[PDB]
């Protein structure tokens, strides 16, 4: 039991790690600067 | 190019589309009141889907 508790603090301490992971590597952006974006349907309009 | 037959269709087509509601008057039947109006349906057609863009 002694060691099942540092085992479940050093579970915590990981899962608390893993949570930061993925915020940090989120492509939100999907050269995509240079094309004119699909989403971006403004310039879609000013093209048309 | 577009025929007299084709021509006269078009604006049959664009006069219930521009009148609607309004009546709509008898025109007499020769190739320049026919050929007159199409360039103006057709670059009304285009600036009016451009007008769209821009409200959009």
């Amino acid at each position: 039991r002694q060691l099942e508790n540092l085992v479940q603090e050093l579970s915590q301490s990981n899962m608390m790690l893993y949570k930061q992971l993925e915020m940090l590597t989120d492509p939100s952006v999907s050269n995509p600067r240079n094309t004119i974006d699909t989403k971006d349907y403004s310039t879609h309009r000013l093209y048309q | 190019m577009e025929p007299q037959e084709e021509r006269e269709t078009q604006v049959a087509a664009w006069l219930k589309k521009i009148f609607g509601d309004h009546p709509i008057p008898q025109y007499e039947v020769n190739p320049r009141t026919t050929e007159i109006l199409h360039h103006l349906s057709e670059r009304n057609r285009v600036r009016d889907r451009d007008v769209y863009l821009v409200i959009e």
